């Protein structure tokens, strides 16, 4: 359920898994960072 | 004369040969960073190119002073005039 | 004749200058041409460079004197692809309003490409056609003008004049000597700036003088070594054998397929260094 | 005299040729890192270029002494006047 306002709760189905011109230094592998950051993102969406 | 003239052909081959060796290794190191920079930032290619040609003037300066003194020793001779 | 004589004849230019008695005559031997001093002229170099430059501008004028501004004909479609390519190449390097930089780059690219392209025609055709039309059997005649160090030095010493010109014209006489003596090292202390002038002058002056020489000798070295390999492969056919005049065809074909890439690339590099070196003479890069 | 003048031509080629080889490889290394830094931080490019020219002075310092001594050995000769 989504909190529209104090008087309204809306039931919803939301997709999860199927988701400035400078680069970072990426200390560990950029591919390794991505494999880790995406798991934290899905968990943060479920927690919210 | 035969030695002063024959040791000027070896002088010429070292002035152009050591410069040919250092400029082919120097532009291969410089160019290897230009092609990766062109991949990391596809929109920066025109800027990276003008900056690479500024470095290229510093990279070949001493080599080009040597291709000139070598050509000067091949068609004129400052040593043969000294007997 | 000998292979050495065949090679020795292909390396001599059609020189005209001050003979022992009179300022009107062609040299008949290499020594008689080396006697002619700095006040002489290679008539084959000036005859190929001027004729190819006029053919290029006349063809480009035929597509400019009647430009449609709508649907293009076959000729003007090509000329406009070349002007659009050169204008894009200039706008990705130069940000100023100078009207000379763009037509200069077009002239430099198309002219050098044509002076280089005549190297693909067989090496004995033009030298012998000149001899047959003249009635001589010892006439010196070289077609490829970029294989003469004077032709390539003329093209770079002229770009160098435009570099020293625009640098003084926009930075002023003070700004020209300033970049030459107060850059790249500067200091507040008067004793220090004076002791840094010789160091700044050695660094900046060497780089400036190397620009014209490198432009001329990069073009000369790739074209002079390019024609030498064609002259040397032609001596394999001079032998008269069958299994050698078959291997020679493969080397000539492979060398020409490689040389068309070099001929196209050398014109592009000369244009790009002309654009870059003239653009860095308009702003303080440090 | 023919051996001193002939060995001087080789000394001159060895002074400039080794300097050409060293500076061409040195600028290939220095300039390659300048293009790497320019690609990551395009805002830092004017600052990085000033720091690159500070290093360029240290890289060619000895090489210049070598070409200065090489030209001195061609237009003058401190060895010929010592025989
Ligand atoms: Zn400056």
């Amino acid at each position: 359920n989504k909190f529209v306002n104090t008087m309204t709760q809306k039931p919803t189905v939301e997709q999860l898994i199927p988701l400035h011109h400078w680069d970072y230094l990426y200390e560990p592998d950029a591919k390794s960072l991505l494999d880790g950051l995406l798991v934290r993102y899905v968990e943060s969406q479920v927690y919210q | 004369m035969e030695t002063v003239v024959g040791l000027t052909a070896i002088a010429v081959a070292l002035l152009i040969g050591l410069g040919a060796l250092g400029t082919a290794i120097g532009f291969g190191l410089l160019g290897g960073k230009f092609l990766e920079g062109a991949a990391r930032q596809p929109e920066m290619v025109p800027m990276l190119q003008v900056k690479m040609f500024i470095v290229a003037g510093l990279l070949d300066a001493v080599t080009m002073i040597g291709v000139g003194i070598a050509l000067f020793f091949t068609f004129a001779n400052p040593f043969v005039g000294q007997i | 004749e000998t292979a050495s004589g065949y090679i020795q004849h292909h390396l001599q230019n059609l020189t005209f200058g001050r003979l022992p008695n009179g300022d009107w005559g062609f040299a008949h031997t290499a020594e008689q041409a080396k006697e002619m001093g700095f006040w002489a002229f290679h008539v084959d170099t000036l005859g190929w460079s001027v004729l190819l430059g006029v053919v290029f501008l006349f063809i480009f004028r035929l597509a400019a004197k009647k430009a449609t501004s709508g649907q293009p004909g076959g000729l003007q479609n090509f000329v406009e692809v070349m002007v659009e390519f050169v204008d894009t190449s200039v706008k990705d390097t130069f940000h100023g309003r100078n009207p000379l930089i763009a037509p200069l780059a077009l002239t430099v690219f198309v002219w050098i490409f044509l002076l280089n392209l005549i190297d693909l025609v067989p090496v004995d055709y033009l030298p012998m056609l000149a001899a047959k039309i003249t009635g001589d059997e010892h006439l010196f005649f070289r077609a490829v003008a970029t294989t003469d160090p004077n032709a390539t030095l003329g093209l770079s010493i002229s770009v160098f004049a435009l570099i020293v010109f625009y640098s003084i014209k926009v930075k002023g006489i003070g700004g020209f000597l300033g970049e030459l003596t107060l850059h790249p090292f500067s200091s507040k202390n008067i004793v220090v700036q004076i002791l840094l002038i010789p160091v700044n002058f050695l660094l900046e002056f060497v780089t400036l003088i190397a620009k014209p020489v490198s432009l001329a000798l990069r073009l000369f070295g790739n074209m002079y070594a390019g024609e030498l390999i064609f002259i040397l492969i032609a001596v394999m056919f001079g032998s008269g054998m069958f299994l050698l005049s078959a291997l020679g065809v493969a080397l000539n074909w492979a060398w020409a397929v490689f040389h068309i890439l070099i001929i196209t690339l050398q014109a592009f590099i000369f244009m790009m260094l002309t654009i870059v070196y003239l653009s860095m003479a308009h702003e303080d890069n440090h």
